[PDB]
């Protein structure tokens, strides 16, 4: 598999082939981080993670 | 849920609740933000007046994470039709914001073309809900959760007695007796990826409960994620 196929395009969350380029965007509540792949939680309980704390 | 485990301290946040006149819960939701609550369109005929609770684990005993909140607005698919159940999908807005918090938090709403690819295309989801735990059963004093698996939509097809639309999508096993059931109705099927829930299902209908060749009938979100984005706003 290609891009996105291939392990998400090592985005954390969505990916989109954006001109061959692996392009990663972030749910609500979430911020993209320098290397543009990785979702960074606003505040204290932020969508989707298990609230075990 | 027929069988199943129970959701531990903090597993199952984004569970919602439609309480009823009666201090009685009928229906489960989905949390998307502190505002918003996902539920399915057919909970809206079931009682005239109703609330949400939200961090509920026991229907019993009082938790320390319950809140109760007065729906303002409510939204409903304006192509709903309760013969074939199509577009069952509701929105509520409301009147106070939700406090995230251990047990209480939201799910993510997924992009239409990834969550295809990615997360439609993955084993199973997880479905929850203090539904009943047989089909001649009666609600579930505890919240409960299940790991459905998603069940190709050709079989799909030959196996309902009903209608299959775009809009909707087969999880569960064939014979295993192990299912979502009345109560679970308007609940939430979530997928899992890199350790984070997003929502792909609603729970709908099913022909009974833990049927041998039948399965859960769930509303593809999917097909309506621009239609609860217009909704997130007024
Ligand atoms: C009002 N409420 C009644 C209970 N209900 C049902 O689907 C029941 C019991 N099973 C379930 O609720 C579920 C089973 C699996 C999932 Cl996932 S939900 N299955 S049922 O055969 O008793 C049933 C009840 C009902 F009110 C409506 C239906 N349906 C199914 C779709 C076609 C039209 C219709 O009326 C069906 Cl099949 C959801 C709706
Ligand atoms: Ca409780």
């Amino acid at each position: 598999r290609k891009l996105c196929s291939l392990d998400n395009g090592d985005c954390d969350q969505f990916c989109h082939e954006e001109q061959n380029s692996v392009v990663c965007s972030c749910a609500r509540g979430y911020t993209l981080a320098d290397n543009g792949k990785a979702c960074i939680p606003t505040g204290p309980y932020p969508c989707g993670k298990q609230t075990l704390e | 849920i027929v069988g199943g485990q129970e959701c531990k301290d903090g597993e199952c946040p984004w569970q919602a609740l439609l309480i009823n006149e009666e201090n009685e819960g009928f229906c489960g939701g989905t949390i998307l933000s502190e505002f918003y609550i996902l539920t399915a369109a057919h909970c809206l005929y079931q009682a005239k007046r109703f609330k949400v609770r939200v961090g509920d684990r026991n229907t019993e005993q009082e938790e320390g994470g319950e809140a109760v909140h007065e729906v303002e607005v409510v939204i409903k698919h304006n192509r709903f039709t309760k013969e074939t159940y199509d577009f069952d999908i509701a929105v509520l807005r409301l009147k106070t914001p939700i406090t995230f918090r251990m047990n209480v938090a939201p799910a993510c709403l997924p992009e239409r073309d990834w969550a295809e690819s990615t997360l439609m295309t993955q084993k199973t989801g997880i479905v929850s809900g203090f539904g009943r735990t047989h089909e001649k059963g009666r609600q579930s004093t505890r919240l409960k959760m299940l790991e459905v698996p998603y069940v190709d939509r050709n079989s799909c097809k030959l196996s309902s007695s009903f209608i299959i639309t775009q809009n909707m999508f087969c999880a569960g096993y064939d014979t295993k007796q192990e299912d979502a059931c009345q109560g679970d109705s308007g609940g939430p099927h979530v997928t899992r990826f890199k350790d984070t829930y997003f929502v792909t299902g609603i729970v709908s209908w099913g022909e009974g409960c833990a049927r041998k060749g039948k399965y859960g009938i769930y509303t593809k979100v999917t097909a309506f994620l621009k239609w609860i984005d217009r909704s997130m706003k007024t």
